[PDB]
């Protein structure tokens, strides 16, 4: 199974510099080209440039807008890719996607098919805060779909982690996206499920907060 | 930079309706290539050089187009196509990407599910107050929210969020939010969510009873 995975995104001071991994496997590394994109919240995907392979002598190509502040490279020993990035702006606040370029062969194809989940990165000096989780319990047990849900307020930056009942609860999940407000961000997490799980098979609201390292469990109580 | 446009920005069309787009250059490309996104995940290949097909991709799509101007057809409609969809170009360096269409699927108009939930005690004993309220599951988009407290509305501190079309349903959500002072909520005691959708023609709402 070919996988890409990066890692390095967290939070940065502007004009700071910020270094983006991504691990490889199931393919030849040196063999092929990878890319490197990025996408801002809520909108396009942004070439930044690729890298070529062995017998292309690993040379970089960029993209204008990004020219002379970021560099691509790779350690061949252990596959990874990299990018280094300087005098980064709010404007790089994104999530980073490696993907695996042109190759030595001609699996067109394939090229630019295989892409990572993507690593966010927000530019900005402002404070990190991890979040306070509180329960969204109704009132007056009724509806056969009753609605309970999860606030997750006061935290930064992000992203934060929300699943339910340790993943158990996939189906009729609705995590929301978080809105900035006074540079802090909040969300919530609707699940509808029965009265047959809840309240008595006991619903479990499993926060997490990677950059604030802030992981927590809200006990969602009948009431 | 061959920059690229993609016409139309946004569109929702109804299952079996035709589409296409088009990643527009500033100058000529030998190939047009295409993704297609879905919410939360990494973008697929959809069509390569022009109009191969990408793995997994129907044969109701195609692509093709010539120089400065390329498409990507839906010969009809299917749930299972909505997404984004972004063209372009690996023919001269940089490799740039397509602004993109934001392509939503037509399906049958549903009431927005409203729930309304009071400050939890945790919260009001951190010091803090304030009472959320989905609005689940509802077709299309368009739909206005306005809280109410002991009969005025409220405009101030209420930060609303939306989603784009559930994968598994089709539909939209949005999640508006009213903060307040822990002291502040205490003034008042009925506080009451109002929905406005096409599926009701007066303002389907929630609300509770503050009680100590
Ligand atoms: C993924 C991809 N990588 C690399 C290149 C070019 O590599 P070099 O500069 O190192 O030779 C192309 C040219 N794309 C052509 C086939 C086109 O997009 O029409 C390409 O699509």
């Amino acid at each position: 199974e070919v996988k890409l995975q990066e890692s390095g995104g967290g939070l940065v001071q502007p004009g700071h510099s910020l270094r983006l991994s991504c691990a490889t496997s199931g393919f030849t590394f040196t063999d092929y080209y990878m890319s490197w994109v990025r996408q801002p919240p809520g909108k396009a995907l942004e070439w930044l440039g690729l890298i070529r392979n062995k017998a292309n002598g690993y040379t970089k190509e960029y993209s204008a807008s990004v020219k002379g502040r970021f560099t691509i490279s790779r350690d061949n020993s252990q596959s990874i890719l990299y990018l280094q990035m300087n005098a980064l702006r709010a404007e790089d606040s994104a999530t980073y996607y490696c993907v695996r370029d042109k190759g030595s062969y001609g699996n067109y194809e394939a090229w630019f098919a295989y892409w990572g989940q993507g690593t966010t990165v927000t530019v900005s000096s402002a404070k990190t805060t991890p979040p306070s989780v509180y329960p969204l319990a109704p009132g007056s047990q009724t509806n056969s779909m009753v609605t309970l849900g999860c606030l997750v307020k006061g935290y930064f930056p992000e992203p934060v982690t929300v699943t339910w009942n340790s993943g158990s609860l996939s189906s009729g999940v609705h995590t929301f996206p978080a809105v900035l407000q006074s540079d802090l961000y909040t969300l919530s997490s609707s699940v509808t499920v029965p009265s047959s799980p809840r309240p008595s098979e006991t619903v479990t609201c499993n926060v997490a907060h990677p950059a604030s390292s802030t992981k927590v469990d809200k006990k969602i109580v009948p009431r | 930079d061959i920059e690229l446009t993609q016409s139309p920005a946004i569109m929702a069309a109804s299952p079996g309706e035709k589409v296409t787009i088009t990643c527009s250059a500033t100058s000529g490309v030998n190939y047009m290539h295409w993704f297609q996104q879905k919410p939360g995940t990494s973008p697929k290949l959809w069509i390569y050089s022009t109009s191969n097909l990408a793995s997994a991709v129907p044969a109701r799509f195609s692509g093709s187009g010539s120089g400065t101007s390329y498409s990507l057809t839906i010969s009809r409609m299917e749930a299972e196509d909505a997404a984004t969809y972004y063209c372009q170009q690996r023919s001269t360096y940089p490799f740039t990407f397509g602004g993109g269409t934001k392509l939503e699927l037509k399906r049958a108009d549903a009431a927005p599910t409203v729930s309304i939930f009071p400050p939890s005690s945790e919260q009001l004993t951190s010091g803090g107050a304030s009472v959320v309220c989905f609005l689940n599951n509802f077709y299309p988009k368009d739909i206005n929210v306005k809280w109410k407290i002991d009969g005025s509305e409220r405009q101030n501190g209420v930060l609303n969020s939306w989603t784009d079309q559930d994968s598994k349903d089709s539909t939209y959500s949005m999640s508006s939010t009213l903060t307040l002072t822990k002291d502040e909520y205490e003034r008042h005691n009925s506080y009451t969510c109002e929905a406005t959708h096409k599926t009701s023609t007066s303002p389907i709402v929630k609300s509770f009873n503050r009680n100590e």
